[PDB]
């Protein structure tokens, strides 16, 4: 069975309060998702509905007693990915056995299909990394940037 | 795996709830703090 | 108003019935192979995994993840193409599928 040790109470509890907004102790349902990600668990939105969560603002309000029994059902999934799957993932784009991609093209797979990012979050991307002369960029460090996150040794 | 909590919902279930000195808690659900149950007395009634 | 007389004519003279019976099997829809492959890609975690994958070979599962019909699409080097219909329904649907 499983529960939630010391410094992950005391995680949940601190970014519980952390969220704590109005100034009552509850926490809501929407929110319920940039928490558990804050909590540096991974999902989809998918993933937070799942165990009750909205697409709005104030439809049900969770509680500690709410909270803690979705964290515990949460530490069950294992399926987060790795980096080896997006490597050969990402290596379809290929024609001619380069391991790059243009910046135009690498934009609509951004946009398209999904849980989506937006316009202004991929010209977000394109402030932060290594085009070129023709304009490719290079699938290697890319994802190794992501999976770094947002200060690797460098950051802006 | 018995953490306080767990045990609340146990002893409201299993063959009280309905027993007429054992009232039912104030929802615990869409609130905000803790769990408990309630019983009665002649001179007055219990927060548990 | 349309008349019958004048739409006979034209018709006829447009180079319209010619101009289906070519242009039907023709595409209306036309876009790019890299991108729509890699937009694809992992439709098929049954079918196309394990290191690297060949350029071309790729896109077959990952179009036919989703069934798709072997009529109405067709392979290009640079240009993909699709029919009309069956493409952008079945493209929503890779967000719920995605």
């Amino acid at each position: 069975m499983a529960d939630l040790k010391a410094a992950e109470v005391e995680k949940a509890r601190e970014h519980f309060e952390i969220y704590d907004w109005e100034g009552e102790g509850k926490i809501d349902a929407r929110d319920l998702g940039d928490l558990l990600r804050s909590l540096d668990c991974k999902p989809t939105l998918a993933m937070v509905k799942k165990n009750g969560g909205s697409d709005k603002r104030g439809e049900k309000k969770l509680t500690l007693e709410e909270f803690l029994p979705i964290f515990s059902q949460i530490k069950k999934e294992k399926e987060v990915g790795t980096l080896e799957d997006f490597m050969e993932g990402l290596k379809v784009y290929d024609k001619a056995e380069n391991g790059t991609m243009l910046a135009a093209e690498l934009a609509h797979v951004l946009l398209s299909l999904g849980e989506r990012l937006t316009d202004i979050e991929c010209e977000e991307i394109m402030r932060v990394c290594d085009e070129d002369d023709d304009g490719f960029l290079k699938y290697e460090p890319f994802v190794k940037t992501i999976i770094a996150g947002p200060f690797p040794d460098e950051g802006k | 795996k018995a953490t306080d909590k767990s045990f609340q919902d146990k002893l409201n279930a299993n063959h009280l709830g309905k027993s007429p000195n054992f009232v039912k808690p104030k929802p615990p659900k869409p609130g905000q703090q803790e769990a408990h149950f309630s019983i009665a007395h002649y001179a007055g009634t219990v927060p548990y | 108003v349309i008349d019958s007389g004048l739409v006979m004519h034209q018709l006829t003279c447009n180079g319209v019935l010619e101009g289906i019976r070519i242009c039907r099997k023709g595409f209306p829809n036309r876009m790019v192979y890299p991108d729509f492959k890699q937009r694809y890609t992992i439709l098929a975690a049954s079918a196309v995994p394990k290191g690297f994958v060949d350029a071309k070979k790729v896109t077959e599962a990952v179009l036919g993840a989703i069934q798709l019909d072997a009529n109405d699409y067709r392979l290009g080097n640079t240009k993909v193409f699709f029919r009309a219909g069956v493409l952008g329904r079945l493209e929503e649907m890779r967000d719920d599928r995605l």
